[PDB]
This record gives structure tokens, sequence and C-alpha cells, in this order.
């Protein structure tokens, strides 16, 4: 789980930051 | 054609002129041999003091 | 006792390495490389750091020396295998030749970027010239 | 005793010449490092001798103050060192092939220099024949006797 749970955070902080330049 | 020349002759020049200073330092080596042997050789002659004095206190 | 009386300077590299054990511990067991990988090769190094040896204690600046080694991330290149010898060779170096250093820290208590600027060059060239 | 060495850069140690050198560096590491850890270990000064005094306090101090008698007569040889003529020798012939090196070298380098600067100038083409392109650079050739191309085909 702690594996699992650490790989998506990468990806939804890519996106945060990519959504918020856009706008 | 000739632009590919000129490169060539450049590069030449400029390994030469990079290989000269690499020769000048060679001076290294030979200080390091004689720090070695030096004081190795030293090391030997402080033991022989101390090995005397520790002989001398037992006998006492 | 939360730390209360403990020196300045051990505090700065204690604080950090509590952080990476922690995060070792709670995925580097299974009975990527992004994030895992570089943990555990992180924690497994700082694992055999705390290894040490009987009737020898040391004084405080030598182990904040050392850990300051272990913590920045100079030898994450190193197999493992091998730290112990590096950490007896580079502290009877550094013991020898850099008696002014130490106590500088002794004195001060607490690092300085005089000080870190120094440490940082020390590193590097002993790690280089270090390589048998 | 005391020592004078020199400080040394391994960096550029192991830059010098390494071909066939390479286990003679490996052992000079263990030897230069492990040779300054013995000494660091030991004081250079030699120990403290003056148990002499301690034995006249001592009870027993008659004979003892003989045999003291005789402690300071005790010498220590100095051993001599032996190669440090043969480090000096092979200084010279090193030199000597440095400077013929920095001979050939030099003049290789004002070759090349002229080489460039004969490139350099050049025709700009327009008025160029065939005759001086071949002049300026090798080009074709008659070996292929009794062809109107001389191609090699």
């Amino acid at each position: 789980e702690e594996r699992y749970f650490r790989a998506r955070a990468r990806e939804q902080l890519a996106a945060l930051k990519k959504h918020h330049e856009n706008e | 054609v000739k632009q590919a020349s000129i490169k060539q002759i450049q590069d030449a020049i400029d390994l030469e002129k990079s290989q000269q200073a690499l020769v000048q330092k060679r001076h290294y080596l030979f200080d390091v041999q004689r720090n070695n042997i030096a004081m190795a050789l030293e090391v030997t002659y402080r033991e022989r003091l101390h090995r005397v004095y520790k002989e001398i206190k037992n006998r006492l | 006792v939360g730390s209360a009386a403990q020196t300045r300077a051990m505090k700065q590299v204690a604080g950090t390495m509590k952080l990476e054990l922690a995060q070792y511990r709670e995925v580097a067991a299974f009975a990527l490389d992004a994030a895992t990988q570089q943990l555990l090769s992180r924690g497994v190094r700082l694992t055999e750091l705390l290894k040490q040896g009987q009737y020898a204690p040391m004084a405080i600046e030598e182990q904040v020396a050392v850990i300051y080694a272990g913590v920045r991330g100079y030898l994450d290149k190193l197999e493992p295998s091998k730290i112990t010898k590096f950490e007896n060779a580079f502290l009877s170096h550094v013991i020898s030749q850099h008696q002014a250093l130490l106590g500088k820290i002794r004195a001060d208590g607490k690092i300085s970027e005089e000080t870190d600027a120094k440490l940082k060059e020390i590193v590097t060239n002993f790690l280089a010239g270090f390589e048998a | 005793r005391k020592l004078a060495l020199k400080a040394i850069d391994w960096v550029a140690f192991g830059e010098i010449i390494p071909r066939n050198q390479k286990a003679i560096a490996n052992s000079l590491k263990s030897w230069n490092e492990t040779l300054s850890t013995r000494l660091a270990a030991l004081p250079e000064k030699p120990p403290a001798i003056d148990w002499a005094y301690y034995k006249a306090t001592v009870a027993k101090a008659g004979l003892v103050d003989d045999f003291e008698k005789k402690f300071n007569a005790l010498k220590v040889p100095v051993p001599e060192d032996k190669y440090t003529a043969l480090v000096d020798a092979e200084e010279q012939e090193d030199v000597k092939r440095c400077a013929e090196f920095l001979s050939l070298s030099k003049a290789r380098i004002e070759a090349y220099e002229k080489e460039l600067e004969k490139m350099k100038n050049i025709i700009p083409f327009d008025q160029m024949t065939i005759e001086d392109l071949n002049e300026v650079f090798p080009e074709t050739k008659l070996d292929k006797k009794k062809y109107p191309y001389w191609p090699h085909r």
C-alpha cells in the first residue's frame, strides 16, 4: 500500500501544476 | 571540403598544446617516493627508544 | 526530553536523519526508480553508518563530521559493503591533517557558512583520492 | 624524529603516466596512507625515560645507580637511507625526454600554423582554373590511361 499510494501523488501534483499554470 | 580541412588542422594544434601541459607536473611521483621511504625509515628508529625503555623498567 | 539538552550542531544533521530512516522503514520491507529505489539506496547507506566497535567512544565533532558526510549524499555511489573502511580512513585523515577545523565546531557550538564551505571541498577531495 | 614531507595532489598524481604503472600506484596508496597512520599513532618524541630518577627515589636504588650509569652509556643507531639516490637518478632522464618532446611538439605546431595560414589564404574559386585546384587539394589523376573520363569508372 505504501508503494502504490506513493506512486500516484507525483501524477496528481504534476497535473495540479499544469492546471494552475494554464489558467 | 575546405572548411573540414580547416577544422582538422585546428584540432591537431589544440591536441599538441593540451599534451604539453601534463608534462610539466611530472615531478609529483618522485616526491611521493622520497617521502614514503623517509617516513618508513624513521618509524622503526623511534620504536627502538620505546623498546629499550620498556625493557629497562621491567627489570626493576 | 524533547532534545532540550543537545548541542546546536548535532540537531541540524540529526533532525534530517530521523525523516530518512522513518520513511525508509515504512516501505523497504517486502517479504519506481524515481522514488522507491532512491529511498532504500539512501536507507541502506544510512544504516551502515550507525554500526560501531567496542571500547572506543568518539568525540562529538567527529560524529558531526561523519554524519554530515552521509546525510548530504556524498556516499550514494559507493557499494555499501565498503563503507566502514571509508569511515575509518577518513576519520584518521581528518584527525591528523585538519586539527584546526574541529576546534571551530567545538568552540562555536554550531556550524557556519565558512565551515560548510570548507567541509564540501575536504569531502570531495578525499573521496576522489581515497579510491583504492 | 622530525619529518619534512611534501604535500601532493592525488588527483593530479593519477594523471601522470599510469600505463603499466597502475599496480605501483595502487601499492603506493596503501604504503603512503598506512605509514602516515602508524607515524601519527606513536609520538615522534622519545618516550619518558625519567624512570632513572624514580629508581633513585625507589628504595632499590644502589646497584640501580650503577645500572643507570650504564644506561646513560646506551646508544641507538640511526638507519641510513638507500633509495634517495635512486629516485634522483630518474629525474635527469625524465627531464631530457620532456625537453625533446617540447622541441618536437613546438616544431610540429609551427608547421601546422604555416599550413593553416596557407589554407586561410584562398582564391574565391571564380578565378580558379582546374590546375590550381589540383595545387590546393589532391584531385583526379591520369592512372586509368586510354579513357575520356579517368574516374576509375
